[PDB]
């Protein structure tokens, strides 16, 4: 009777923020990015892209509870490199790589048809 | 005894079932061999215990 | 300096009670000058070793030449000189037991340093003269390099 | 401190499935692209059934359940229509939905086979998979029974329900020879060789490789019939790009607000 | 009772194949060849034509009128 619907996994609720930044107090230059209504699709690629950057000292996400739709990403970089710009660069260059992959796949398909 | 059953742990009794010879050489603290005292205690205690 | 020990070894026997695990094995090595035993456990998978090979094992308390006694933490972003640049296999552990042939009157002549690198053990058994730099509850490194000879 | 330049090579292009290879990319990107292939792919499907007279033997909900699983071709319609939740009108508008109708009544003596062909759609291009192989049997009617109803179709993705799952099964596989030791075979000789394995028949598995990253990820996206496989790949990549862009915009707004 | 529309595990449409499966078994073909003649490679989708019971016929035997 109380099974949740299907739209509460991706659709935002009124008042609920898509992303929230929270600075950590245990170590300097460390913030936990909390993402709402998402899953491993949008966190694993960002985790790996952050891992590629050498200036990022720490990078990793988790799922507080599988039924609940939220992921926390913790990022810790060098003191001369804020984690906000690290996250922004990771997202931007991941977008660029995905677009390039799209373009290459499309040209490969169009060449494969009768060619 | 008057103790709760939660804060009790299994232990062993060192002075139970020795041999008479070993019990003497483990709980007597021989105060004659000054070399052992220098090895174990410091110089400012061997003279005091002697 | 911080060189707690330095000497050439050579391997004479590998897992003599039979290989138990699949990535670690016993290295019953021997010295060449100080004549001391060695029961080092290396990752045979990533760093294969065969019998007869010689290596320069150097137990050092720190990886820096100036010896600044690092606190202990992973900081890849570091441009300072590191002694590991001339070693193909470096590990980090903490010695936990220093057994020796002590008696009630005369001091020990042979000690035995037991160090555990987070699971990989080593017994550097030998005389009690060159093991003065080993104290219980202290961080140490390995810093070995196989010799081409 | 930047990403990589992946390469693509199609090995088999057909109208039912595509086998392509992605090289020089991270495992996480590959797995995410797979999961987007399965879950987050826009596609049209039946999601609102109005039953007026159902005299069949099956349940009233059974008809709707079966109708929900009937694929609908959306090669150039899914990109145009908008999600019904974000619509700015009332009732299922044709601009954001597609109407269907089914009116079959077994009059003759022989039993009827109500198939997907009976779904008369208002739009020409939004039809069940019957263009160019028999049709999806809905129910069987007998003399005296009938089934009249009309349904509307909307856009959705597999994350909401399995009706919007275009791909049948994605055969994701990387590193056919067990070179990275990501799996340890107790007896390698007892296992068969992967389809894409380049090693000879003598050696069982490739030797260990310490400094080696996973590359050359293989794909076998298999379309159910609604969307074309390459169309599925393009739509999934475009959706992932849109999600990344929205996340970047939200992060930028959050940073400026602070 | 009736053939499903899609395979539970995979998702491939199998609803439009029960009649064809019966016909191919009818002519001369046997099951082991009929299944791959229809185009079912994965073993997960092959249970839909082997394990399925066709109980809709008995239900249709109870015709309401005439
Ligand atoms: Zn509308
Ligand atoms: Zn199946």
């Amino acid at each position: 009777m109380n099974a949740p619907p299907a739209f509460e996994s991706f659709l935002l609720f009124e008042g609920e923020k898509k992303i929230t930044i929270n600075k950590d107090t245990k170590v300097p230059n460390a913030c936990l990015f909390t993402i709402n209504k998402e899953d491993h699709t949008l966190g694993n690629i960002i985790k790996s892209q952050l891992l590629k950057d050498p200036q990022v000292l720490f990078a990793g996400y988790k799922v507080p509870h599988p039924l609940e739709h939220k992921i926390i990403i913790r990022v810790q970089t060098t003191p001369d490199y804020s984690p906000q710009e690290a996250f922004t660069n990771a997202i931007t260059d991941l977008i660029s790589e995905l677009s390039l992959l799209e373009e290459r796949f499309r040209v490969a398909i169009k060449d494969k048809q009768e060619g | 005894d008057g103790l709760a059953g939660e804060s009790v742990e299994f232990q062993n009794l060192a002075t139970l079932k020795p041999s008479n010879k070993a019990f003497e050489k483990k709980f007597r603290f021989d105060y004659t061999n000054e070399r052992a005292l220098r090895r174990t205690l410091q110089e400012d205690l061997v003279k005091d215990v002697l | 300096a911080g060189i707690l020990f330095e000497d050439i070894f050579d391997v004479k026997d590998i897992d003599p009670e039979g290989k138990k695990f699949d990535r670690v094995s016993r290295l019953h090595c021997e010295s060449e000058s100080f004549k001391m035993d060695l029961i080092l456990d290396v990752n045979i998978q990533i760093y294969p070793v065969d019998l007869g090979d010689k290596f320069r094992l150097v137990i050092a308390s720190t990886l820096y030449e100036d010896g600044t006694l690092d606190d202990g933490e992973y900081n890849p972003t570091d441009d300072r000189p590191s002694r590991a640049d001339q070693f193909e296999y470096v590990m980090y552990g903490k010695v936990y037991r220093i057994e020796g042939d002590e008696t009630s009157t005369e001091a020990a002549t042979r000690l035995s340093a037991y160090v555990s690198y987070g699971g990989l053990l080593m017994r550097l058994q030998g005389d009690a003269n060159n093991l003065h730099g080993f104290e219980v509850d202290s961080r140490v490194y390995l810093l070995m390099k196989k010799l081409a000879f | 401190p930047y990403a990589n330049q992946p390469t693509v090579r199609i090995t088999e292009l057909t109208d039912e499935n595509v086998k392509f290879i992605i090289e020089n990319t991270d495992l996480a990107v590959a797995n995410s692209i797979r999961r987007v292939f399965i879950a987050e792919v826009p596609i049209i499907a039946i999601d609102w059934v109005q039953i007026d007279a159902n005299s069949s033997v099956l349940h009233d909900e059974f008809i709707a359940h079966r109708l929900g699983l009937i694929p609908l071709t959306s090669d150039d319609i899914v990109d145009k229509l908008q999600y019904s939740r974000d619509c700015t009108c009332e009732e299922f508008c044709p601009e954001c939905s597609v109407e269907f109708t089914l009116d079959v009544r077994c009059n003759e003596d022989q039993t009827r086979h109500v198939t997907s062909r009976d779904l008369i759609s208002n739009s020409p291009r939004v039809i069940p998979v019957t263009s160019r192989q028999d049709d999806i049997l809905i129910v069987k009617l007998r003399k005296g029974q009938e089934l009249r109803l009309r349904a509307y179709a909307k856009k959705g993705f597999g994350k909401e329900h399995a009706k919007w799952n275009p791909t049948a099964g994605v055969a994701f596989e990387y590193d056919p020879d067990n070179a990275l030791r990501h799996t340890v075979y107790p007896k390698p000789e007892e296992w068969p060789k992967s389809e894409y394995s380049e090693l000879d028949e003598d050696e069982s598995q490739a030797p260990y490789d310490p400094n080696g990253k996973p590359e050359r990820f293989y794909y076998n996206v298999e379309s159910c019939g609604s969307l074309r496989p390459e169309t599925i790949v393009l739509s999934a990549l475009s959706g992932l790009k849109k999600k990344l862009s929205d996340l970047q915009t939200q992060l930028s707004h959050e940073i400026q607000s602070d | 009772m009736i053939i499903p529309v899609r395979c539970f595990t995979c998702g491939k449409i199998v609803g439009n194949k029960w009649e064809a499966y019966l016909g191919l078994l009818q002519a001369e073909y046997t099951e082991g060849d009929a299944l791959d003649a229809l185009g079912l490679k994965r073993y997960c989708c092959r249970r839909m034509l082997l394990a399925h019971v066709d109980l809709i016929e008995k239900l249709l035997n109870y015709a309401p009128l005439e």
